């Protein structure tokens, strides 16, 4: 259960854009600074910038 | 907020 501190604007279809306060279910966070998050609001996959999210 | 970082690794 992570939270995107800032709004992220996905630049490709392989990532999901979130907003400040949007909850994102982290998935894979062992590759680099970007992890695969799953939006629970609609239910879609989309990488995410770890520098914009934080562990709550 | 910081500048968008490099996606994990550079393509290959």
């Amino acid at each position: 259960t992570f939270v995107a501190l800032y709004d992220y604007e996905s630049r490709t279809e392989t990532d999901l854009s979130f907003k400040k306060g949007e909850r994102l279910q982290i998935v894979n966070n062992t590759e680099g600074d970007w992890w695969l998050a799953h939006s629970l609001t609609t239910g879609q996959t989309g990488y995410i910038p770890s520098n914009y999210v934080a562990p709550s | 907020a910081p500048p968008l970082p490099p996606r994990n690794r550079p393509r290959l």
